[PDB]
């Protein structure tokens, strides 16, 4: 049971991490020391095409 | 049959009917039946999950 619990904390922990990387951060929780921005990293910026339901 | 006393008549048999009944759910086999011996039954469930693993 306890070697299950690991496995699918792990396996959690990838898919996090995985989705991180797309909104541009890395993902350390808990740690400054590797909490990048890649936007600020690279010396680029974000572009929003915002769409509008409404009309 | 005699209509009064002096008089015959002709006779057409019966007329019988039936209030519907419905079998939907009888038909999906959607229960299953366990046969006891006492009036008390007992049921265990069991939960498990998963964790955080924080930077270290």
């Amino acid at each position: 049971r306890h070697m299950a619990r690991i496995r699918r904390s792990h396996a959690i922990l990838k898919s996090k991490a995985m989705y991180a990387a797309l909104k541009g951060t890395s993902w350390s929780p808990d740690d400054p020391v590797s909490d990048y921005n890649y936007y600020d990293v690279w010396g680029a910026t974000q572009t929003t095409a915002d769409v509008d339901f409404t009309k | 049959m005699q209509n009064g006393d002096f008089q015959i008549l002709d006779y057409t048999g019966l007329i019988s009917t039936m209030p519907r009944v419905d079998t939907l759910l009888q038909s999906m086999n959607l229960f299953t039946e366990h046969f006891g011996r006492t009036t008390v039954a007992r049921i265990e469930r069991l939960d498990d999950g998963a964790g955080d693993i924080k930077a270290v």
